[PDB]
RNA sequence: GAAGCGGCCACACCCGGCUGGCAACAUCCAGCUCCACUCCGAACCUGGAAAUUAAGCAGUCGCGGGCCACAUCAGUACUGGGCUGGGCGACUUCCCGGGAACGUGCGGUGCUUGCUU
RNA sequence: AGCUCAGUGAGGACAGAAAUCUCACGUUGAGGAUAAGGCCAAAAGCUCAAUUUACUGUGCCUUUUUGUACUAGGAUCAGUUACGAAAGUAAGGCCUAACGAUCCCUAAAUAGCCUCAGGUGCGUGAGGAUUGGGGUGACAGACAAGUUACCUCCGGGACAACUGGCUUGUGGCUGCUAAGAGAUCAAAUCAACGCAGCUUUUUGAUUCUUCGAUGUCGGCUCUUCCUAUCCUAGUGAUGUACAA
RNA sequence: UAGAGGUACUUAUUUCCAAACUUCGAACCUCCUUGUUAGGCAUUUACCUAACUGGAAAUGCUUAAAUGAAUUAGCGUUACAAGUGGGCUCUGACCGGUAAGCGGUCAUGGCGAAAUGGGAUGAACCAUACGUCUGAAUAAGGUGCCGAAAUGUACUAUCACUGAUACCAUAAAGGGAGUCCAUGUAUAUACUAGGGCCCCGAAAAUGAAUGGCGCAUAUAGUACUACCGAUCUCAG
């Protein structure tokens, strides 16, 4: 599906609609500083295996695409989910 | 009425006549008070239960039921259940209706025929 | 293996041992119902006790 | 031969629209929103202006919504506009406007509520005007409109009607074509403004008389108080019978008569 | 082949017609229901004579084609394809199936695939006809007399008091003639309403 | 292949009679309603917008809420073993004014008009109730068209 | 009687005849501004008023189509209880209750809410 | 806001069964993303124009409470925008399917709200509360290939192979009817297309009995029973001359 | 399905149909109401209305008159815990199957956990659901003898190596100057509309079972009394 890449939309902090930059939000890849993390570094060391499960048997092939509505009066993005989806475009027009 | 039509099957009715209410009260009949199935044996029962109502003795009591007076329903709860055993001659099928050569539903007027030997 | 998927063959039976009315405390439901209507509602009671 | 379309089965089959739909007078997805007010508010009328403009009359109407039927408050229509000045053209758009002061100042002082809401309105301690809607109906909603003539009449009246938006307003427009048919062609003024020749009014009276008319309708608004209705409705039975009576119907018996006697030619009588 | 006909006789469902859902299925073996004289009158065969079924029950559609194929080659043997018409009111509809089994899975996935065509019978339907002449009523008893011995059951050979095919009888018929209520067709009567 | 789907098994409870069609009469937004008032849910199968559930078509409850398009409506299905209550939200073209208790309110005012005219006149009151279908008094009958019914011969006709 | 506004939404619809226009509704006449035709003043819009009831509209007629109503159709079809009733069976007498439809016959063809001359 | 579709009927240079144009009838049979069923005509369809309510925040209700959730839908309140002359309508798609826990990671704050236990500490860094995403189709969600005739154990007639039972489609046997074969002639003898039965000597179907075991195919040997009779006893028919 | 009328279609018809057709539409069901109902008065509100001596809602006061279907019945609420989570089945309705003592559902009943009597015999069918005893009169079902009780009275059929009491323990299509009863016509007689009972159709393996003996007015129907008979009913 296609999406405009600038909209009207309610700013959450502004409190009222002001046209706002749209764009694809970041999957950000993992720290290892993380707290989460720490405890499986320390928990795979040793002997005995990997230790926690990886999904096997994952069927399906699709993903909710959240967009980043990036504020210009407010400066603050503030995210919008749309449905799942299996490609996603610009408006050219 | 409609009420006995469901029950048809199960039942043998009909309408009695002055001396068969009478014959029913005087042998049989007994007061239903405060759920002891007492014998009716002297006046004085049924004079305490429904002297309130005006009805003193058990002329009184048998006339509010074969003219349906205005207070039959407290005569009628007054009055226990009756216990008759069965009859002298029999009858035949319990299984049929009497109109259809049996026992069961209604029977009119000979229903006294039934009661004089159930009694 | 295959044994009996259902039956309603005595539900009636034990529905009917005890088909208890359960009663209702108040008809207004304060948490539904419009805000507007209570709101105004507060202020009729508060009012008037003073 | 094809399809006969219309059989027993398409007739059979055939729901009707309303009545006013056939007639082809209301709109009722306009009527259903019109009319409906929140159920918080409960038995609460609201009121909507209604200007429906025939050929010759521009009527205008205030009206209540009930479930026996509509009620008409106040009523103002443009054959009255002699008494106050407007001789001819009363379908004119000036003519329009001046309909929507009648229903404003007559609706306000029926209401008592004269001394309060002279001019329009355009917010706390002050009273609150009248909610008086728009029932356009069928005619178009654009620009320069008639409709919205009758509009600015009832708001330079009084009555608050929500809106977003003084030439065509005291008789320009008609004014100035007029003169294009009078300096030219000539032939074509005779055509086109006979009447107005015959008072005569004239170009330049147009401005002129409209004013004095808003000055009147202002002044004596209310008028026409007649009692007892019923023997008014009695006269205009007599007043407005036609010279030549409609064809009445014929009974039961005289129509078997007449069955028959057609019956006769063909064979096979009589029975029906 | 065939099952015999004792299967498929009473009725153990809802009927089963040929639609959108039933898909796989052969005609059945009735093609002409009509023989004889078929473009006659009301007036020229007024003498008429049924066969009624006195059981509810299935008829197969080869029971109906034995039974017009017997009725017609009698017919044709004595008076010879001029006074009499033939007609066959069942028309079969329903349509039966099979399990099939002929290593094997049966009664799992039970449902069967359709077999052949039938007629679903009601206590006094009659399921035959032959109208004709006064001289050739005893050819068409001796006729649905063979006719009966095809079908399943007990089934009456019966002289209706009724004109042709039309529900009118010879009492009737000259009363309303001679009003001019009725009018004809060309085949059977039309009635007139007056309307 | 059974399913527990939102109108699922409605092919004619949603369907619209017949030479009703269309849109209902705006007469019907015009009504009103109170807290309290006894109303019947039967559903118009055209407006989709704030439906109830299949189950309670044909169903009466009591108003409880009242809101700008729609009525809170509490109305008492039967789960199980018990009569549990349901808070129903439904627009108001699927809801109309019962008339469960106009027999009742009929009587009571009719009583107080008996009751108080009594008194008026008074003289001295006798006390009206309703009463089953009763067993009729004696009275006499003189007809005088009597046929005689019997069972004719049996004929075919066919 | 006519008009704007409506209510139940065919006893009001659909085909085809006949009789009416004092005002009113309408056809109709004209195109300059408001604005209108993805072309056209046909429509929509605006300004008229010469002559007409031909059409719409109103009333009315038709062994009219449909719709509505009552009576027959019929105690029929089907159906809730009951029988150590019948029947190889399929189905079905009878007893105590409820009770259609299509068709045909005769009738009818809009009844008036609030304002106005 | 304006308009009416599918189709049928007549017309119209080249024009044909189908191009574009015109009038007339046209209750909706077209179309409304898709399955099937509802729903819809000055619309919910088609066209044109302007738009972003496919928006933000907490409770509530229904499906469903004999089991509370998520999904989906619904009525509001508190905001704010869009569009319209306005009443109003809009919280996606006319209505019913189109999707998902903890833990962990991750993103949202112009860079905010709390904590880092001696400091009402100073940068970095980390951890929290609140709101989405990454995914489990076995869809209330382990992270997972075979073989055993070398096999073991627990139990199961809740479940097969095996005799019996019920059933008779299939197999076998027999009626009723005749449409003709049979030179001629339906019935000496065959017998269609049909229809109605019987049988448990075939094989199915089923799972009632038996899994703390009724020793399972055939042949050999001996007994008795049934007749739906090939021969022997006695009888009738014949396209029975004799005989066969 | 099969003709007629119009210019292969089409206007009316006709034979005969639909679980996934509906222009009509039952029975059986289902849900709500049936005692407090009409008002009047004046405080409260930031809500609604153009406006308040209005609306909406809850707080109190009070003006009138009564307990306003039947039959029955005390009703309401909480806590803790057992066993269970293989069911089977009569009579009707139903899906799949040629059908099954087959598989899967529905409504009331039954068994499981329910004796006793009856169906010779049987979990399920009929009567009836039970303390220990003594009687009376019954129910289902029976009354030649086994076996308690009429080979009862009144009235019609039946000859066959045959018939004989619900569920039930099998028999059909199709035949018969057997006998009894019988419909319509024609001339004592010919031609048949049929109905019962009886016969044929009707063949399996140990010797064999209306329960047996046996019966032939102890077989097949019909009506009315008397009588025997359960742990039911009634009396003590």
């Amino acid at each position: 599906v296609h999406h405009p890449k600038t909209k009207k939309f309610f700013c959450k902090f502004c409190k009222k609609h002001t046209m706002c930059k749209v764009s694809q939000a970041s999957r950000g890849e993992e720290r290892h500083s993380a707290l989460g993390r720490r405890r499986y570094d320390r928990k795979q060391k040793g002997f005995g295996g990997r230790v926690k499960p990886i999904l096997r048997r994952s069927k399906k092939t699709s993903k909710k695409i959240s967009l980043r509505f990036t504020c210009q009066s407010c400066k603050k993005a503030t995210m919008y989910c749309l449905g799942r989806l299996r490609k996603f475009e610009w408006t050219v027009e | 009425i409609e009420m006995l039509k469901r029950v048809t099957p199960q039942v043998a009715f009909g309408y009695p006549s002055v001396d068969m209410v009478r014959k029913l009260i005087y042998k049989l009949g007994t007061a239903n008070l405060n759920g002891q199935r007492i014998p009716i044996a002297d006046n004085q029962i049924i004079k305490v239960a429904l002297g309130h109502l005006c009805i003193e003795s058990v002329e009184d009591l048998a006339h509010e039921i074969y003219t349906v007076g205005p207070n039959f329903a407290a005569a009628n709860r007054f009055l226990a259940v009756f216990k008759l055993h069965a009859p002298k001659g029999g009858y035949k099928k319990i299984n049929r209706a009497y109109v259809e050569g049996g026992d069961y539903g209604n029977r009119e007027h000979l229903i006294d025929e039934l009661i004089e030997r159930m009694i | 293996a295959k044994r009996s998927n259902t039956s309603a063959h005595n539900r009636s039976h034990q529905h009917h041992r005890n088909i208890h009315k359960c009663v209702v405390k108040k008809l207004w439901f304060e948490k539904g119902m419009n805000a507007k209507f209570l709101r105004n509602a507060r202020y009729a009671k508060a009012g008037q006790n003073k | 031969s094809a399809k006969l379309v219309k059989n027993a089965g398409y007739f059979s089959r055939f729901q009707t629209k309303f009545r006013r739909r056939r007639e082809a007078k209301t709109d009722y997805v306009q009527r259903t929103q019109l009319i409906q007010q929140d159920k918080t508010k409960y038995g609460a009328a609201k009121y909507r202006l209604v200007a429906r403009i025939t050929n010759t009359k521009v009527i205008a109407q205030i009206v209540v919504a009930e479930l026996t039927g509509d009620k008409t408050v106040c009523q103002a229509l443009s054959t009255e506009l002699p008494k106050y000045g407007i001789k001819l053209g009363l379908s004119n758009y000036p003519a329009a406007y001046a309909t929507g002061l009648l229903v404003a100042r007559r609706f306000l002082t029926q209401m008592k509520l004269a001394d309060v809401f002279k001019t329009e309105i355009t917010d706390e301690e002050n009273r609150r005007p009248f909610k008086v809607i728009l029932d356009v109906g069928l005619a178009r909603t654009t620009t320069g409109a008639k409709v919205f003539a009758v509009m600015k009449g009832a708001v330079d009246g009084g009555l608050f009607i929500p809106h977003n938006v003084q030439y065509y307003i005291l008789g320009g427009a008609v004014a100035d074509y007029m003169r294009k048919l009078k300096k030219e062609s000539e032939e074509k003024y005779n055509k086109q403004f006979s009447r107005y020749v015959k008072a005569g009014i004239t170009a330049d009276n147009l401005e002129k008389i409209y004013k004095d008319a808003h000055a009147a309708i202002r002044k004596n608004p209310a008028a026409t108080v007649i009692a007892d209705k019923k023997k008014h409705a009695e006269e205009m039975k007599q007043k407005h019978a036609p010279k030549k009576p409609q064809t009445k119907k014929l009974s039961f018996e005289e129509k078997r008569k007449i069955l028959n006697e057609h019956l006769v030619a063909a064979g096979l009588p009589p029975r029906k | 082949g065939r099952r015999p006909a004792r299967c498929y006789r009473y009725i153990g469902n809802k009927p089963y017609p040929k639609s959108r859902f039933c898909r796989g299925v052969p005609d059945p073996r009735i093609i002409r229901y009509e023989t004889g004289t078929k473009t006659a009158h009301a007036k020229e065969l007024p003498i008429c004579c049924r066969l009624i079924l006195l059981e509810h029950e299935c008829v197969s559609s080869e029971a109906l084609e034995a039974a017009r194929v017997s009725s017609n080659r009698y017919m044709m043997k004595t008076m010879g394809k001029d006074g009499y018409h033939i007609k066959i009111n069942l028309h079969p509809f329903h349509v039966l199936r099979i399990n099939k089994m002929l290593l094997q899975t049966g009664m799992r996935h039970a449902f069967g695939k359709p077999e052949g065509l039938v007629a679903r019978a009601n206590y006094n339907s009659q399921i035959m006809t032959i109208r004709t002449t006064s001289a050739g009523l005893k050819h068409a008893l001796e006729a649905l007399r063979r006719a009966s011995f095809k079908f399943p059951g007990h089934s009456r050979v019966v002289i209706s008091n009724k004109v042709g095919f039309t529900p009118y009888t010879f009492e009737q018929f000259k009363e309303l003639q001679a009003n001019g209520q009725i009018v004809d067709c060309g085949n059977h009567v039309k009635r007139v309403y007056r309307r | 292949g059974h399913t527990e789907g939102l109108r699922h098994a409605t092919r004619y409870l949603f369907a619209r009679k017949f030479r009703k069609h269309g849109a209902p009469a705006p007469s019907i937004t015009l009504r009103t309603f109170r807290i309290g008032d006894i109303v019947d849910i039967k559903v118009n199968g055209a407006l989709h917008s704030g439906m109830p559930n299949r189950v309670y078509h044909g169903a009466t409850g009591i108003v409880w809420n009242v809101s700008p398009h729609a009525v809170g409506i509490l109305v008492k299905r039967r789960v199980n073993n018990h009569i549990a209550p349901k808070r129903i939200y439904v627009r108001t073209e699927h809801v109309f004014p019962s008339k469960s208790k106009n027999d009742f309110v009929a009587r009571c005012q009719a009583n107080l008009k008996a009751h108080e005219e009594a008194k008026k006149a008074g003289t001295k009151i006798a006390l009206p109730k309703r009463l089953p279908a009763q067993p009729r008094a004696s009275h006499v009958v003189k007809p005088e068209l009597i046929q005689t019914i019997t069972d004719a011969p049996f004929r075919e006709n066919w």
